[PDB]
RNA sequence: CAGAAUAAGCACCGGCUAACUCUGUGCCAGCAGCCGCGGUAAUACAGAGGGUGCGAGCGUUAAUCGGAUUUACUGGGCGUAAAGCGUGCGUAGGCGGCUUAUUAAGUCGGAUGUGAAAUCCCCGAGCUUAACUUGGGAAUUGCAUUCGAUACUGGUGAGCUAG
RNA sequence: UAGUUGGUGGGGUAAAGGCCUACCAAGGCGACGAUCUGUAGCGGGUCUGAGAGGAUGAUCCGCCACACUGGGACUGAGACAC
């Protein structure tokens, strides 16, 4: 099952954009309610919490811009405390190492759910086959390439001229010509927004 | 190369067969304790040289009778 | 009636420390004088006598302060004789993550569980210094 | 406690009883309603609660509460019993599953509907 | 008498052998007495193909062993392979 | 300087024709790197309250010796009727304790630790309880100082 | 090849515990794991609007361990909270002063044999991924035999006087 | 506890053995729990627990026992035989 709905309500309730949509018009002339809940009682960003309410509501945040659901993302946060490192670290590298959002990021696709979409659809190849999963997790020295049916579609040509707007980062190289891209290595956490902290759902989840 | 107990005897009365007590030392497997525990062993003697109090080491053997399957080696000490 | 000489010597050197005295004085014999020796050696005290008038021997342990405090804060009886307590080369005990020291009676004679673990060999748990 | 005590006679654990002895360690039990009738509570409450005696298959005969507003119960029924306590009333230990068996799920009702056993209106 | 046979484990139409020495009246995948090796009819990329120890089957030969037809097709072609 | 404020309760006291209300906080104030302090405050209304056991806190402050961002060596501790134990961890552990001890071991700058209560939780006897282990914790300079001895002689 | 065309529910919103208002009823109807709500403004009953948590599932009941240091070996107590026999003597048992020689039972160390496979953990391999399957390790904290050590406990011989 | 505990002669078994038999003797077990009585297939393992422990013995593997209820033997290398 995937989330399907409203997405400004759901950004506005986290208070931040969550980049669900194209990104054609900012997020403030998208919706006009900004810093309002989604609830007839919704109020300002002020009010206070309880710890509890922050842990919850970060995890929240950090899964919705993914659309991962909680029993996946309890098995990955059982698997990064498994592994060794930081366990922030791990968790962030294994959300970030899906193939949706390596093609999302590589600019195939304008959102996620358009990834999600290109790649579900049979539209994405992966090392030189095509694959059906968006949670297939995508190794050092990859190779992705858009299907040769896949290729001359409107939606992918207007996805790659708006990432063109974002900086394609760095463990990503792409030949935008013949719609192939290069995934070289896991992000450490300096490439993605600081803003984001790891350590509420650390303990959220070790309780 | 075989095995061997060495105990103390407690009887003599049987014809040919001594009984003879052995003591072991333990650890008790919760509370650590040391622990002394004891058994009772049949023994075949065939000229009743053992008596009640001496010192005897026994070895494992074949079945002698229903409740006797070891046979005395030498007396380490007499009463 | 008296059955832990070592448990006796042990709660002495604690009430001397807890009131202040200088020296400490009891009946010796040849283990209480090896585990002094093994005290002073690890610095918790200074010198260590024995004096013989005929048949009684005395031991007389002369204790440190530094600063306000007793240098021996703390004192404990492992091995006790209503429970032996024998440990092997790989399970001896840790006092204070290393910053205080086991007393180990092995078949090398008495030792610290460092000196132990170093020689590889196990025995008897004396007491706890720290 | 001393060592050579705890040698002699170790500790000892007390078991523990259940709170519900008429299920017999099951998940829900079969019984056939003997009488349906009403209550009053214990202070400090007031009101008029449905119970019913009923005989189960285990060879028991207890008592149950009667869950929501409005049932169609009555004399030789045969109702399905589950665990739990209505508090206020002393000696009732049970419930009444409603839509099991012969009980009817409640009318005019559209939230908790999986209890009390109400299928989705049209 | 005693034989040496495959005794199937693996899921549901992948299966996957063990060579097995052991007495005839057991069952199938029971009770054995060594395990020299094993076969994969269906190995695929850097997964191996059969294994046997050589030295250990021509022990066990020797000694009245039978082994039945699969498993000295096996032995035949993994001495020709190496 | 981070202040928490672990505790808030309503007291009452009985006089003829009815009973005068009050309220009590316990409050911990820190520095994030070993310098901490508790107090509790009395007033008629909470923020009054809240304040004085703010001032208490910062007038009543020790110095306690860390290992990077742990626990030196297992610490037992008691006052009263609650007992607590406290033991340090690995990075990434975090702290794992209850409130009353998470209050104390964060603002004393601890990052990881494993901690548990014995006896009574009275929130009160546990701050101060993890307060007298804190204070009695010991160092291996403060060890070899005592003992005559060097820091590598000690290890 | 066809065309969005065939495909979302369940629990909850006084505190413990993330998520609030209005109508209907008035210690009635009813809710309730504990503390407790309802006796005309019910954020706690029923409906509705809104929201929160999960999601092809969501809730309830039953059962085991945990939290429970609430049988406490690790790791509890007995003046007044539960708990010192009314007071002695004494059998089995438990424990026992100092020095010395010897023994090697307890205790410690080495070697050898054994401790089936599967299962748990680690590094890999094959399933479009995952579950799953599988190669090799680590582990199986034990037991037995044999060779060594003698500080402590035990046995034996000798000696001493603080009990 | 009176074939009960030990011994001798004899019988019996694939094989040691009161396994059986005739005599001789009075031994044997027990507070480290005999006898009686309730309950129960055992292990590798599984669940939980920081650990020590506690609960458990479906599915997989090893051992044991049973085949409507009791008592027997035959054939056979092997059964007291679903």
């Amino acid at each position: 099952a995937r989330y399907i709905g409203p997405k400004c309500k759901l950004s506005r309730r986290e208070g931040t954009d969550l980049q669900l949509k194209s990104g054609v018009k900012p997020f403030d002339v998208k919706t006009k309610k900004a810093n309002k809940a989604p609830g007839q009682h919704g109020q300002a960003r002020g009010g206070k919490q309880s710890e509890y309410s922050l842990q919850l509501r970060e995890k929240q945040k950090v899964r919705r811009i993914y659309g991962v659901l909680e029993r996946q993302f309890s098995n990955y946060y059982k698997e990064a405390a498994r592994v060794k490192g930081a366990t922030g670290e791990n968790l962030l590298k294994l959300l970030e190492s899906r193939l949706d959002n390596v093609v999302y990021r590589m600019g195939f696709g304008s959102t996620r759910a358009e990834a999600r979409q290109l790649v579900s659809h049979r539209s994405i190849t992966l090392n030189g086959r095509r694959v059906n999963i968006a949670s297939i997790q995508v190794k050092a020295g990859d190779v992705i390439a858009v299907h040769e049916g896949a290729k001359q579609q409107l939606r992918i040509k207007n996805a790659i001229e708006l990432a063109a707007q974002r900086g394609i980062p760095a463990w990503i190289e792409v030949d935008h010509s013949k719609l192939e891209g290069t995934f070289k290595a896991a992000p450490d956490r300096s490439d993605l927004p600081a803003e984001i902290n790891e350590s509420l759902i650390v303990e959220l989840y070790s309780k | 190369t075989v095995r061997t107990l060495t105990g103390k005897v407690v009887s003599d009365k049987m014809d040919k067969s001594i009984v003879v007590l052995i003591e072991r030392r333990v650890q008790h497997p919760l509370y650590g304790k040391s622990i002394r525990r004891s058994t009772k062993l049949h023994a075949h003697d065939e000229n009743n040289v053992a008596k009640i109090g001496d010192v005897v080491t026994i070895k494992e053997s074949r079945p002698i009778s229903k409740t006797k399957a070891w046979t005395l080696v030498e007396v380490v000490e007499a009463a | 009636s008296m059955q832990d000489t070592v448990a006796d010597m042990l709660t002495r050197v604690r009430n001397a420390q807890m009131a202040k005295k200088q020296t400490v004085s009891m009946p010796s014999s040849k283990l209480k004088v090896a585990i002094a020796n093994v005290l002073q050696q690890e610095g918790y005290i200074s010198n260590v006598e024995v004096a013989q008038e005929e048949t009684k021997s005395t031991l007389t342990i002369t204790l440190k302060y530094f600063e306000g405090k007793p240098v021996i804060e703390m004192v404990k009886r492992v091995s006790r004789p209503g429970l032996r307590q024998y440990r092997g080369k790989d399970k001896l005990p840790s006092v204070k993550q290393g910053l205080g020291i086991a007393i180990v009676s092995t078949s090398k004679g008495i030792m610290t569980d460092r000196a132990a673990r170093a020689a590889g060999i196990g025995g008897e748990v004396i007491a706890f210094v720290s | 406690a001393t060592t050579n005590q705890l040698i002699r006679k170790g500790r000892t654990t007390l078991v523990e009883k259940s709170k519900v002895p008429a299920l017999k360690a099951c998940p829900q039990r079969r019984g056939v309603c003997t009488r349906v009738y009403t209550t009053t509570p214990k202070k400090p409450n007031s009101a008029m609660r449905k119970v019913c005696r009923v005989r189960l298959t285990s060879g028991f005969e207890v008592s149950s509460y009667i869950g929501g507003e409005g049932h169609n119960l009555q004399e030789h029924s045969v109702v399905l019993i589950r665990g739990g306590r209505v508090k206020d009333l002393p000696g009732v230990r049970y419930h009444t599953v409603r839509g099991s068996l012969d009980c009817a799920g409640v009318k005019d009702r559209n939230q908790s509907r999986s209890k009390y056993g109400a299928k989705r209106p049209k | 008498m005693v034989v040496i046979r495959l005794a199937r484990g693996g899921a549901k139409k992948r299966p996957f052998y063990q060579i097995v020495v052991t007495d005839s009246r057991n069952a199938r995948d029971g009770r054995f007495i060594e395990r020299i090796g094993f076969f994969n009819p269906t190995a695929q990329g850097q997964a191996e193909k059969l294994r046997l120890d050589a030295d250990r089957f021509a022990h066990w030969v020797s000694q009245g062993a039978q082994p039945s037809e699969r498993v000295a097709s096996l032995a035949a072609q993994a001495k020709k392979a190496t | 300087l981070v202040e928490k404020l672990v505790a808030v309760d309503r007291v009452a006291k009985v006089v003829k024709g009815g009973r005068i209300f009050s309220f009590t906080a316990l409050t911990v104030v820190g520095d994030g790197n070993g310098r901490v302090g508790f107090g509790r405050g009395k007033a008629r209304e909470v923020p009054a309250a809240i304040s004085k056991a703010l001032e208490a806190a910062r007038r009543n402050m020790i110095t306690v010796d860390l290992a990077g961002t742990t626990l030196q060596h297992p610490v037992n501790a008691r006052h009263g009727a609650s007992r607590v134990y406290m033991q340090p961890a690995s990075e990434g552990t975090g702290v794992i304790a209850g409130g009353a001890m998470r209050a104390v071991l964060e603002a004393a700058g601890v990052h990881n630790v494993l901690a548990k209560c014995y006896g009574s939780t009275n929130a009160a006897n546990v701050v101060n309880a993890t307060f007298k282990g804190l204070r009695d914790m010991t160092s291996p300079e403060k060890v070899a100082a005592k003992r005559g001895k060097s820091v590598e002689e000690i290890q």
